[PDB]
């Protein structure tokens, strides 16, 4: 057949370009950073009415100061974010305090190109990695399979991202509020949802520096989901 | 063609496809540009961000207090062989008491780059490396290349449109060599020759990156309002 | 070292002295024996310094991730035998360890565990744990009840280190207590000594053996 | 050692091989996984191709993981009992270090990893096998129902169906199944979950199996016999 | 301490005109406490006996082993084993443990089934195999069945003579033994017959 | 039969100010009844601001100092030059030591710096890592002769005020950085006159929000 | 572990102003057995380092032959190797110190005694001592074995302190260090007359003596040395 | 590198089948047919050798009939080679049981083991299957008699009565039209004998062509016995039966 | 630990076990239960080095509860007794043996016959009426010689318990703070609460 680190013509590796292809196949994932919080939401997407759409766990904790959101084969995050868990609490053991939210990204990005002929393929899923430390405040960042990751003021991943990362580019500034950013999160993912946006289908999360990362739940999204509602009704 | 299935097959015409695509990755990566005169050695380097709302992907990475390269390229092999740079500086020190010279970090870079390219299952490094440094004999600038060719030079540049660079790098051979104690004049040099590189785009405030190593410097990077002096 | 803890009506007292001896020459007499593994959960320091600290922190590192990938708080059976787990594999390697895991859930109640760096794993109400357990473990079973207020419970461990203090010459410095909730474990404060002993023989009419 | 990549990505992004497994649990025969109130009830399907066969000594579909989870499979039977074995020990495993039988979650997530292990070890296929557990958690009565499949995704279902033809029983239960109100009682529960494959089977003879999970370990298969009368009162409404 | 005398036990094998004898004593102890008195010491294997005296565990161990090897010794050959080659089995059994050994001191003893020549043979607990004649010996009071078989044995003895003659060589061996006696099996072996009589002994 | 282990004498000395640390050690290096040297320095600036000694077993001292410097260098590597702070250092060192538990650094560890509130702090250490933060600790040779005179003379243990007869505690009055240089001197100097390991010179390092500075005293070289 | 078989004793060495100087003498005791009368024991390394070694002949050899590849090793693709990228004292030490460590931390130790005399590129004198445990120290004078109980004494004498090594001339240390490798001939039962020495400069390089003998030596007072107490004839 | 030689034996084809397994299955369809059918009384099993000479040495000969123990029999159905690899396993398995609880190993606790080996080249390895299919014959005091079939994919299942090999289809519809649960052994082995008479490719069936066993209780009182018959037994059993 | 006992009747095994737990100069429990179920009918009883005891009993636990599961059926005594010993065998020969001696007293449905068997750490088994580990036989299987029957009852079988229990409590210089009594029979294993 063909190595499986083998690099195309164009100087990029094939596994690794066409792991790109299934992230753009997965459920949509938004991520908004601003100087009281960031928070992630994420398209749970049931595949049918039976399935219990709480047991959906696309966002998860990966310390008090750092939760994650993926998108693509969310079964492939499941030794990444295991990994992650680790390196934090290790890293709390090693030096009794808590880990910068880069060097725990730079520390999941580092197993991305451990494959070959290690794991057998790269990993089919991308990471919106959002916390916060002393040193650089609150942060998000976007780790993906081919071992890179870059820091984002706003970010999406999945089916529609390019499209979500187009009104992301009007609506951030550098002055939101935290409840400013809920709404747009809900307002983004309602926009490149196939069905029509709910707390069951849609899930809200974010990290705050007093109370840390905090999964919302669906009575809370609820609300937020009607505010949403009426403010845009409102012009 | 036939032959580009791995990086364990020569061509017809004896050339290795693999490490020449590896080569290529280099070439869609950023600018960047090293130079150095008698007493200090400089990096400047462009870098590249995904949109408006992401950070700029940094460029250049310490290896020692007087050591460390910029890259271009595939960004986690950068920091695979930085890594290896650090742990060779830190062995001579550790082992030797001695810093680790410019020339020997060049060559080891050269032979761990090279196995890459004769085994089965392995690929070459997608990434090409500008490494600066100042040890016992004055200051020194390589570049290395993933075939395994590292190669001293007064000054060069390699990245997308390097060839601008290199070409004003060229006419200003006699000029830049005699910078010496006067790290700001040399630092210009390298952003105007950086310039020559850009086409649309200028060098902004968190576009540009700099590094330093001298006679009487550390390593130091130099980012954000620390670059706003040159722009 | 006298270091001790029981259950009661309120939860779990837990009290230690603060002496660390090399021989007969004494190292420190402000030695923080109560390890704080995590918000609700405990532990006690005796024998070997280094292998207890080092591994009851360790152990707050594994109940951490328990409770990142079961999101649930571990209980207290669990947390001591990743404990006594982890000291059987080392065993014969010459790790000295005798401590008391102390918590407080849900599913358990107020709950204590004595592990051993033999391998012992012992769940129980009254433990103490030292070269002075034995003067602390006399004034503990005359006075014990289950019925203890919070207020006197917390006074009877103090009074018992302060036994085993008086008489044992490796324990003393002064006592640490902590009162183990549901909510959490709450400190209450380091009581030297030296002071405590004139204070108690006064109020309490005790140590008349003793003149001051 | 056989270290040769098998699972690999298409430039479409595809992994073909965990998408053939997954074919290969479209041929297996029908499985079908309803909660109650108080309880869960596994359905499934035995095909009758094979006859002269000896029912007391045949594997059967269903299998105990521990006293109070049960797992029934669609796909390969033979990649079935390395996955039921390997669940079978996690349990035990589990008893020993944290002194409680496992969650129905947790025995899931285990199977459900090793699935995925299975899609990104060199020199190895994945399981040609999707799961439904069920049970109920240590000192709880509310009833637990999950699937699994070849990439290892798993998630949480009211009523849930898996094999050949489970397309059409998954669409008898989306317009059967109240979540509002599900099968109060035992009986209402084998009964809709006859039903669902009824839509499917053939002969309602030897071809349904039944297996009914209760709180606090109580677990039992129902006879042919007893399953034979869901099937006569099912038809004799049905002839109206 | 000493291995080879925790339990206690004895084993002594002769032979006879188309005949032979092996048998053994039934004490099971933890020195000086007397635990079983049931404990047998004699095993078969199709016509192929073995005695073993030594630390019980092995003794039970190594039983469960030649039970293990000559099963699938059978199965392979489609024939039972002969006294001859099961002797050689034993001999490289307990030599590939040269360096941690099985306490224990094997006798084995029958019948050839083809050339109907009686055989017996003794090892060391390493391995060296003791082919004689008249009689093997093993265990705790081996000194006392040494000397009592050298005085009581003579050849060709008939089956029901020479069940005599072992059965007083064991019974007065093991009464002068701390650690044997507590019962007694005597095995008359021949071509195709075997017959197993339990002695009368004192229980002290 | 061969001993790894060796007994290279020197005595070190860490006290904690309210805005300042000190950690000192005299400069004499022995075997046995020799002398190896009259200055061979044995507390180290490690960087970050951060101050050790590892006394004891001088080949197992100077690797430790070795890798914990070392540590220092990988920290900043690791984490975007992140200060290491003086607690984070503490529990780094455990680490190392106890890496080693069952063939042990033959050492009494001290380190010495400023906490994150800019107090000053001590950190104390065992062979094998068990540690804890203090406002005064001696180690090494004569630790049994200072530690008894700092208790009395840095928290007034056993004085009360004259009057009140055992009644009220002589209150623990904030020292200066020059009060506590007096004590380090007078320690060493008592030290050295009924120590025999103790002598030749005592070199002080001293750790303020400005940084590190160095002072060095004679001592008696008998 | 193991034992010494062939051993060598002391190894001398001082600063001065401009270098240092190094001796040791040339016997390979064979327990009280003097066995080997030409052993070489300060071994050079380029033009600016001495290494002394005492103790066990078999690990000096091994640690000489390391010496050797040493400087092979350095010269491999070193355009400098005998300029700015030659080998320092202090990287030759530093090599030995970690490998003297190494072995002790394997429970199987190199067994010696090592002084690493000589001058660094600034001019700079360099003196420091390793030993079979890694323990190492520096000293304006240094010292192994019985030259370190009776040797130092003497050559103390000279530079007591670092502000007595400016006050010192090659002259006056090399004769400190004549005299005390006689004193050790006097006193040391496994010595030998015969030394070779070695001075490092700053200005003058390497001078290697070999074959020199302890001379001017006190017998004639034991002439009149008789008994052990009463005895007069 | 070696990639290019790589046949891949351990992947799905697009349909969710194993080709190699299905390519053993197709290799297995071509051996002599074996049968087993149980009884109340007792299990018979009986098989075909393939295509015989005059000059082959009949009565020290073996090629279907295995004994793995005392208890338990198997007959083989493919490559010969491959199969006694996996016998010597399975009667290592049984005496590894035998050693460890000190009781005969139960028939499908031996049968499951060989069965999961089988699966193993399936999923892992690289290596090709092995291209057997067995009948178990065994009694174990829990069910009683029992027979199994398993084959490349490391699929195990139970019968009453089945047939491996050759003509499978055709011995299956026979036996199913014939078999009776209330059934006897005696009337088992003419059952068996009568279906390879009428599906066998030769022109008739002979004692020099057949094996033959029975697993009875016929032996004297509560236990076991294994017969694996002699060529002239098989020749007296066919005249008994009225096939010569 | 220390006493173990164990007794075989008619209908029913008995085992008796001691209730403290001894660290040296403290007596630190004395309500300690020294036994574990391996199955419905079958009941192992241990006494040895501290933490080798309850880790080996958790062991055997562990693995017999895995069979039964996996078979959906209980093994008998005799095939459970077997697998402990060749663990215990295999044990003694290891890095660090386990230094464990174990009772099994277990009702075989089949046979419908009680069972008791005596194993020590080395690998050591016997089928017993009547046995123990330690010193505890030196004191009791005198009384147990004398009085024991086939046929005996449960409650003739408790009563003859309770004269060697008694025998201990007189001539052992420990205080093992009396013994936690279990019968194992065909309807399972129940404590006798009071003893
Ligand atoms: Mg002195």
């Amino acid at each position: 057949d063909r190595g499986v680190s083998t690099f195309s013509p164009e100087g990029r590796l094939f596994q690794v370009e066409y792991s790109l292809e299934a992230i753009k196949l997965g459920s949509t994932a938004i991520g908004i950073a601003t100087k009281e919080g960031v928070v992630l939401g994420v398209e749970k997407r049931a595949t049918s009415p039976l399935l219990e759409s709480d047991s959906i766990e696309k966002i998860v904790e990966i310390d008090r100061h750092i939760g994650c959101a993926m998108s693509g084969l969310t079964a492939d995050a499941r030794s990444m974010i295991e990994h992650a868990r680790t390196a934090a609490v290790t890293h709390n053991l090693y030096y009794d305090e808590d880990i910068n939210v880069e060097s725990l990204t730079q520390s999941v990005c580092d197993l991305a190109l451990r494959f070959g002929e290690l794991m057998s393929r790269p990993f089919g899923v991308a990471l919106l990695i959002a916390g916060h430390d002393a040193d650089d405040g609150y942060q998000l960042f976007h780790a993906e399979p081919s071992g890179t990751f870059y820091r984002y003021n706003a970010k999406a991943i999945g089916s529609g991202s390019e499209g979500a990362q187009a009104e992301l580019l009007n609506e951030w500034h550098s002055s939101l509020t935290l409840k400013e950013a809920e709404l747009l999160v809900l307002k983004i993912l309602k926009q490149v949802m196939e069905e029509k946006l709910d707390e069951n289908n849609a899930q809200l999360s974010c990290i705050t520096k007093q109370d840390g990362f905090k999964i919302y739940d669906n009575e809370k999204t609820a609300e937020l989901i009607k505010e949403l509602k009426e403010k845009e009704a409102a012009e | 063609n036939n032959y580009d299935g791995d990086t364990v097959t020569f061509s017809p015409t004896g050339r290795l496809f693999q490490v020449e695509y590896a080569l290529e990755a280099i070439k869609q990566g950023s600018v960047t540009v090293g130079l150095r005169s008698n007493t200090h050695a400089v990096l400047v380097a462009l870098k590249r961000n995904a949109d408006e709302l992401s950070s700029y992907q940094k460029k250049i990475i310490k290896c020692d207090e007087h050591m460390g390269l910029s890259l271009a390229g595939l960004a986690p092999d950068a920091r695979v062989l930085s890594n290896y740079l650090r742990q060779q500086c830190n062995y001579s020190s550790l082992v030797f008491n001695r810093k680790l010279a410019v020339e020997r970090a060049g060559h080891l870079l050269c032979d761990k780059a090279q196995k890459n390219t004769q085994s089965y299952g392995g690929r070459p490094y997608g990434v090409g490396l500008l490494i600066i440094g100042y040890d016992k004999s004055g200051a020194h600038l390589l570049e290395f290349q993933p075939s395994g060719n590292v190669t001293e030079l007064y000054g060069t540049a390699i990245g997308a449109r390097s060839q601008g660079a290199k070409t004003y790098l060229e006419r200003t051979l006699d000029t830049f060599i005699k910078i010496d104690g006067n790290p700001d004049e040399l630092i210009k040099a390298g952003v105007e020759a950086i310039s020559q590189s850009l086409r649309d785009e200028s060098l902004t405030v968190d576009n540009l990156s700099i590094a330093i190593v001298g006679k009487d410097t550390p390593f130091t990077i130099y980012d954000g309002e620390a670059v706003a002096k040159y722009i | 070292t006298t270091t001790l803890a029981f259950r009661f009506q309120g939860g779990i007292i837990v009290a230690v002295d603060s002496r660390a001896t090399a021989g007969n020459w004494v190292a420190s007499q402000t030695v923080k024996k109560v390890i704080e593994i995590n918000p609700f959960l405990l532990g006690t320091m005796a024998g070997g310094t280094a292998d207890c600290q080092f591994w009851e922190t360790w152990l707050g590192s594994q109940c951490r991730l328990h409770e990142l990938r079961e999101k649930e708080r571990i209980s207290v059976a669990a947390a001591s035998k990743i404990l006594s787990n982890l000291v059987y594999q080392y065993k014969g390697a010459g790790l000295s360890m005798g401590t008391m895991i102390c918590g407080y859930t849900r599913k358990e109640g107020p709950t204590i565990y004595y592990v051993d760096s033999d391998g012992t794993r012992l769940k129980g109400d009254i433990f103490c744990v030292g070269s002075g357990q034995t003067f602390a473990y006399g004034v503990l079973d005359s006075n014990y009840k289950w019925d203890l207020s919070v207020e006197d419970a917390l006074y009877l461990g103090k009074r018992s280190i302060l036994a085993a203090a008086h008489r044992d010459a490796y324990s003393g410095g002064s006592v640490n207590l902590y009162h183990v909730t549901e909510d959490g474990w709450i400190y209450h404060g380091n009581h030297d000594v030296g002071e405590l002993f004139w204070k108690v023989k006064e109020e309490e009419g005790s140590f008349n053996n003793v003149i001051g | 050692g056989y270290d040769r990549a098998l699972s690999i990505f298409s430039p479409d992004g595809h992994i073909f091989q965990v998408e053939y497994a997954l074919e290969a649990v479209k041929r297996g025969t029908c499985a079908v996984g309803v909660k109650g109130k108080n309880c869960v009830v596994l359905g499934c399907e035995r095909r009758s191709t094979l006859k002269l066969q000896d029912t007391r000594i045949t594997p059967s579909k269903v299998s105990k993981i521990d006293s109070h989870v049960v797992l029934s499979f669609s796909g390969l039977n033979a990649d079935s009992r390395i996955l039921i074995e390997k669940a079978r020990v996690e349990a035990q495993s589990h008893r020993l270090t944290l002194e409680d039988p496992v969650t129905v979650e947790y025995l899931t997530r285990y199977v459900a990893g090793v699935q995925q292990r299975y899609t990104q070890s060199g020199g190895v296929r994945p399981f040609g096998v999707s799961t439904l557990i069920a049970g109920f958690d240590p000192r709880d009565d509310e009833p637990k129902l999950y699937q699994t499949e070849p990439s290892g995704i798993y998630s949480s279902w009211s009523a849930q169906t898996i094999g050949r033809n489970s397309k059409t029983v998954r669409e008898f239960l989306e317009k059967n199944y109240d979540r509002k109100e599900p099968p109060a009682t035992v009986e209402e529960c084998v009964k809709l979950t006859v039903r669902s494959l009824l839509e499917v089977v053939q002969t309602g003879a030897k071809n349904i199996e039944i297996t009914v999970v209760k709180p606090d370990s109580d677990i039992v298969a129902l006879s042919s016999e007893e399953i034979n009368q869901y099937v006569t009162q099912i038809e004799q409404e049905k002839q109206e | 301490s000493d291995p080879s005398s925790i339990n206690g036990g004895i084993v002594v094998a002769m032979t006879g005109k188309d005949c032979v004898a092996i048998a053994c004593d039934l004490r099971l102890g933890s020195q000086s406490l007397g635990v079983s008195n049931k404990f047998e010491k004699i095993f078969h294997y199709g016509h192929v006996f073995l005695g073993i005296t030594g630390l019980a565990t092995d003794v039970t161990t190594l039983n469960e082993m030649f039970r293990y090897k000559t099963n699938l010794y059978k199965l392979k050959e489609e024939r039972a084993i002969e006294p001859e080659t099961f002797t050689q089995l034993v001999s490289s059994s307990l030599y590939e443990r040269r360096f941690g050994p099985y306490f224990v001191g094997p006798v084995v003893a029958g019948i050839n089934s083809k050339s109907g020549k009686p055989f017996i043979a003794g090892f060391d607990l390493i391995g060296c195999i003791d082919e004689a004649k008249d009689f093997i010996v093993s265990g705790t009071a081996s000194d006392q069945l040494f000397g009592m078989c050298e005085s009581l044995y003579e050849p060709n003895l008939e089956p029901e003579d020479l069940f005599e003659t072992i059965s007083q060589a064991l019974l007065n061996a093991a009464d002068r033994d701390a650690l044997s006696g507590w019962g007694a099996v005597v095995y008359i072996i021949k071509k195709d017959e075997v017959v197993k009589r339990y002695l009368k002994m004192r229980q002290d | 039969q061969f001993n790894p282990y060796g007994d290279n004498g020197g005595t070190i000395l860490g006290i904690a100010g309210e805005d300042f640390a000190v950690l000192a050690g005299d400069t004499r290096n022995i075997t046995d009844y020799s002398i190896n040297s009259r200055y061979e320095p044995k507390v180290f600036d490690c960087g970050d601001n951060i101050v050790m000694s590892a006394n004891g077993f001088a080949a197992d001292g100077d690797a430790l100092v070795k890798r914990f410097k070392n540590s220092v260098k990988w920290y900043h590597f690791d984490h975007n030059d992140k200060k290491l702070s003086i607690n984070s250092a503490a529990r780094n060192i455990q680490h190392l030591l106890y890496g080693k538990r069952f063939f042990p650094y033959y050492v009494h560890t001290i380190i010495a710096g400023l906490d994150e509130d800019g107090k000053g702090a001590v950190y104390s250490f065992d062979p094998v890592g068990s540690y804890e933060r203090e406002q005064c600790r001696a180690g090494g040779a004569a630790a049994s002769l200072i530690m008894p005179f700092l208790d009395n003379q840095v928290n007034f243990k056993n004085q009360y005020e004259p009057g009140t007869n055992g009644k009220v505690k002589k209150p623990l009055k904030y020292l200066s950085v020059e009060e506590v240089i007096k004590l380090v001197r007078d320690s060493f100097t008592s030290a050295t006159e009924r120590h025999i390991q103790v002598g030749d010179g005592l070199e002080i390092l001293i750790v303020t929000k400005d940084g590190v500075r160095k002072e060095f005293y004679e001592l008696k070289r008998d | 572990t193991q034992q010494p078989i062939v051993t060598g004793t002391s190894v001398i060495s001082m600063k001065y102003d401009n270098g240092v100087i190094i001796a040791a003498d040339n016997l390979g005791s064979y327990g009280s057995l003097l066995r080997f009368n030409g052993v070489e024991r300060l071994i050079p390394v380029g033009d600016n380092t001495v290494v002394g070694i005492s103790g066990d002949i078999s690990d000096m050899q091994h640690i000489e032959r390391l010496l050797k590849d040493l400087v092979t090793e350095n010269a491999y693709d070193n355009p400098l190797a005998d300029a700015e990228e030659a080998l320092e004292p202090s990287y030759i030490f530093e090599y030995l110190a970690t490998v003297m460590y190494q072995r002790r931390s394997k429970m199987n130790p190199l067994w010696n005694a090592i002084i690493v005399a000589g001058v660094q590129s600034n001019g700079d004198q360099f003196l420091r001592y390793v030993n079979l445990l890694g323990v190492t120290y520096s000293s304006p004078t240094l010292a192994t074995g019985f030259g370190a109980h009776m040797a130092n004494p003497l050559l103390r004498k000279v530079v007591d302190r670092e502000s007595d090594i400016p006050k010192t001339t090659v002259q006056v240390a090399e004769e400190a260090i004549v005299n005390a490798m006689r004193v050790l001939y006097y006193r040391d039962a496994r010595s030998s007359r015969n030394f070779s020495l070695a001075i490092i400069d700053k200005n003058t390089g390497l001078t290697f003596k070999k074959n020199l003998q302890v001379e001017n030596m006190k017998w004639d007072f034991a002439k009149d040395i008789k008994g052990y107490g009463t005895q007069k004839i | 590198g070696s990639r290019r030689y790589d046949s891949r034996t351990t992947i799905f084809s697009p349909e969710g089948r194993l080709y190699q397994v299905e390519y053993a299955l197709e290799s297995i369809s071509h051996a002599g047919t074996a049968i087993g059918i149980m009884a109340s009384d007792g299990i018979v099993l009986a098989a075909e050798r393939k295509v015989t000479s005059t000059l082959l040495e009949q009565d020290t000969s073996t090629e279907k009939l295995y004994k793995l123990n005392d208890k338990i029999a198997v007959a083989v159905a493919g490559l010969t080679a491959d199969a006694e690899i996996l016998i010597n396993t399975a009667r290592i398995h049984a005496q590894n049981y035998l050693k460890t609880y000190n009781e005969d190993i139960p028939v499908e606790i031996l049968v499951r083991r060989l069965s999961d080996i089988k699966q193993g080249y399936t999923q892992h390895g690289g290596l090709r299957p092995f291209g057997v299919s067995f009948i178990y014959a065994g009694y174990d005091d829990r069910y009683g008699y029992q027979l199994y079939t398993s084959n490349p994919s490391g699929n195990y299942t139970g019968w009453k009565a089945i047939s491996v090999g050759a003509n499978t289809s055709a011995a299956q519809t026979l036996l199913q039209m014939d078999y009776k649960d209330d059934m006897k052994v005696d009337d088992a082995i003419e059952l068996a004998l009568k279906t390879l008479s009428k599906t066998t490719d030769s022109s008739a069936l002979t004692y020099d062509r057949l094996e033959f066993a029975t697993i009875r209780k016929g032996a004297n009182d509560g236990e076991v016995y294994q017969k694996i018959f002699k060529p002239q037994e098989i020749k007296d059993i066919l005249v008994k039966t009225g096939i010569t | 630990m220390d006493i173990i006992l164990g007794i075989r009747v008619q209908d029913s095994v008995i085992l008796a076990s001691s209730k403290a737990v001894t660290r040296g100069i403290s007596v630190l429990k004395d309500s300690d239960d020294k036994t574990r179920q391996l199955s419905p009918h079958t009941l192992m009883s241990f006494a040895g080095e501290a933490g080798d005891t309850v880790q080996f009993a958790e062991y055997i636990q562990a693995n017999i509860q895995l069979y039964s599961i996996r078979e959906d059926y209980e093994l008998s005594p005799q095939a459970v007794s077997s697998f402990v010993r060749q663990e215990l065998a295999k044990s003694i020969r290891s890095r660090r043996p386990y230094q464990v001696n174990v009772l099994i007293g277990g009702y075989d449905k089949k046979k419908n016959k009680p069972e008791l068997y005596q194993i020590d750490y080395l690998g050591t088994k016997v089928e017993l009426p009547y046995g123990a580990h330690g010193y505890s036989g030196f004191y009791t299987f005198s009384l147990l010689d004398h009085h024991y029957r086939p046929d005996m009852t449960t409650e003739e079988g408790l009563d003859l318990l309770k004269l060697c229990v008694q025998e201990l409590e007189k001539r052992m210089p420990m205080d093992f703070k009396g013994v936690i009594v279990k019968i194992v029979d065909k309807d399972g294993i129940r404590q006798v609460d009071d003893f």
